[PDB]
């Protein structure tokens, strides 16, 4: 699927942070973005080996070092941290089914994302209001990651419920309206 | 038994050389060690504009009456300017040898620059430059000189920028004339049916009045204009200079390279005073651009690594057959003579050239080619649809082999 991912991209070429047509300024990849990928590989290996050789259990759970007891239940059940945002959403919706669906949508909302683009500019380099909304989205994604960790009790629950409401409202509603407003400010709309 | 070029410098410093031949027609010229390299960016077109003004009349021969004289004997009058040398030459009969010399004397001294003419020649020069851009290979070689000799007086063109052309005055010209036309920097060269003693007496009679850190830079300059049908690309490295004998070996290598892919391949070894540009200027379609390069770079590395005796023998024969450059014709020889005395300080005979050619073998050719081509930073000048022309890392990586 990653090979198919690379194919569906070379047909169009990569994007640039300005979001403009970069056909006038393109360079080879071997000497310019290869040594850059090698440097990024080296930095990622530095972070991976300082995660392995120095703090090998800062991201895992201690209770996984006990054998599986079907009779004994743990006092607090978590998935690993990268599932937390989803975990929060699931817990937030009162209805079980609702939670499952919202959870799925949490990931799927992204797929839905290319149909929500209502701006005449591709990138957010020249779009400050949608930049603010994007960083608020990153902020409450971090909040949902924290909440998942917190146990079920006040006021963690309410935050979870709001954070999920704010997440879906920023992705679904606030960004296209903001893009319309930004197009109106540049005398385009 | 090559006819020797007898030379007779004057006390003023005017070297007077001549070589006699059967031809009853003789070519006489004056060479001056003055070009765009001696200009200081405030008079960047002084030599070119003086080269335009030099045939428009003198003090003794005012206006077109002067050129009426060179029509009267049926002689031909030519002049040219490079970055280092300026030449004023006449092709005439032998029996018209005195007056021609006298004519040349006026052209170098006693010349008259008319203010009226200055405006007319400014419009000529300006317009020509305004249309000179048409000649691509000239644009590409000027771009190569600029990007290879940035910050030096060797980057600036012979014609100069339109700016200076418009902003030039008699006095400035007078200066360039009075500064770079010294007698010790002048050679009176004659080739063909001339006697050396008669030419020396004529130089004593007239012309006896004449008054008595170069750096290469590797850089990618790219003039992209996609509306042009063809692309011209020149790639060069630093040359040794005039006085370095391995030039001869490099000439053989240039010969061996010859021209094999996209059309319009070529090779040059341009030499200036202890510097130069050694390289190739191909011209081609959008796609061939890269390969040709790739092609071209491979040939250079082959000459650095895998030179055989047969191609060296072929290049030596091509170079010798190129001594025809000397030939016997009055003009070419005279020209050759002109440079010899300005650059080497002497006329190198063809027997010495043949000795320096026959001492060249394959081992010293690949040694000298590795000295001048292998792992060197080139100067690249492109003009036209040059998007597929590779940038500097790919060319620099093609300047060596991993094997
Ligand atoms: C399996 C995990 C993934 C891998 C290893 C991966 C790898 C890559 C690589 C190597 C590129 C080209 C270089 C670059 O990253 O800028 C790329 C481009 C891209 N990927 Fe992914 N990708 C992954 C998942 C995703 C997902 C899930 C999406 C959609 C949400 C996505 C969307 C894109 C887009 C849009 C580009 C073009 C980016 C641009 O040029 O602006 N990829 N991917």
């Amino acid at each position: 699927l990653a090979i198919v991912h690379l194919l569906f991209l070379h047909e169009t070429g990569s994007n640039n942070p300005t979001g403009l047509n970069s056909d006038a300024d393109k360079i080879p990849f071997h000497p310019y973005y290869t040594i850059k990928d090698i440097l990024g590989i080296l930095i990622m290996f530095l972070i991976l080996m300082t995660l392995v050789l120095f703090f090998p259990d800062m991201l895992g759970d201690p209770d996984n070092y006990m054998p599986a007891n079907p009779l004994n239940t743990p006092p607090h059940i978590k998935p690993e941290w990268y599932f937390l945002f989803a975990y929060a959403i699931l817990r937030s919706i009162p209805n079980k089914l609702g939670g499952v669906l919202a959870l799925i949508l949490s990931i799927l909302i992204l797929a839905l994302m290319p149909f929500l683009h209502t701006s005449k500019q591709r990138s957010l380099m020249f779009r400050p209001i949608t930049q603010i909304l994007y960083w608020i989205l990153v902020a409450n994604l971090l909040i949902l990651t924290w909440i998942g960790g917190q146990p079920v009790e006040h006021p963690f629950i309410i935050i979870g419920q709001l954070a999920s409401i704010s997440y879906f409202s920023i992705i679904l509603i606030l960004m296209p309206i903001s893009g319309i407003i930004e197009d109106k400010m540049l005398k385009l709309y | 038994s090559v006819p020797e070029t007898q030379v007779s410098i004057l006390d003023n410093g005017l070297r007077v050389a001549s070589e006699q031949s059967s031809h009853a027609t003789c070519t006489v010229g004056v060479w001056i060690d003055a070009g765009s390299r001696y200009e200081t960016e405030k008079n960047n077109g002084a030599g070119y504009f003086l080269e335009h003004l030099a045939f428009k009349g003198t003090k003794n021969r005012p206006g077109n009456a002067l050129e009426k004289e060179v029509e009267s004997i049926g002689a031909h009058l030519n002049a040219y300017s490079t970055r280092e040398h300026t030449a004023y030459l006449i092709k005439a009969l032998s029996k018209d040898l005195p007056k021609v010399v006298e004519l040349l004397a006026d052209i170098v001294q006693n010349s008259s620059l008319e203010d009226s003419q200055i405006e007319k020649e400014r419009d000529v020069i300006l317009r020509e430059m305004q249309e000179n851009d048409a000649s691509m290979q000239n644009v590409v070689f000027d771009y190569l000189h600029a990007t290879a000799f940035q910050g030096t007086p060797l980057a600036q063109a012979v014609e100069g920028p339109s700016e200076n052309v418009r902003r030039l005055s008699r006095t400035d010209l007078t200066d360039y004339l009075n500064r770079h036309y010294k007698a010790p920097r002048m050679v009176l060269a004659a080739a063909g049916g001339v006697e050396h003693q008669q030419l020396l007496d004529l130089a004593q009679k007239h012309l006896s009045s004449v008054s008595r850190p170069c750096r290469f830079t590797g850089s990618e300059i790219r003039h992209r204009d996609d509306a042009l049908p063809l692309a011209h690309v020149a790639i060069a490295v630093e040359g040794p200079g005039w006085a370095n004998p391995d030039n001869v070996t490099l000439q053989v290598a240039n010969a061996i390279i010859g021209h094999y892919l996209c059309q319009s391949f070529q090779t040059f070894n341009i030499s200036y005073s202890d510097t130069g540009l050694l390289g190739a200027h191909f011209v081609c379609d959008a796609m061939s651009i890269d390969d040709m390069v790739f092609f071209l770079q491979g040939q250079w590395m082959r000459l650095c690594t895998s030179a055989t005796e047969s191609e060296v023998t072929r290049g030596k024969n091509i170079l010798r057959n190129a001594l025809v450059s000397h030939l016997d014709g009055t003009t070419p020889v005279c020209e050759d003579i002109g440079r010899s005395l300005l650059t080497y300080g002497r006329r190198i005979p063809l027997a010495e050239w043949e000795s320096r050619i026959q001492e060249v073998d394959a081992q010293m050719l690949r040694d000298i080619c590795s000295k001048y081509f292998y792992d060197q930073c080139p100067a690249v000048a492109g003009y036209g649809p040059i998007e597929q022309l590779p940038d500097y890392n790919r060319i620099r990586s093609g300047m060596f082999w991993l094997r």
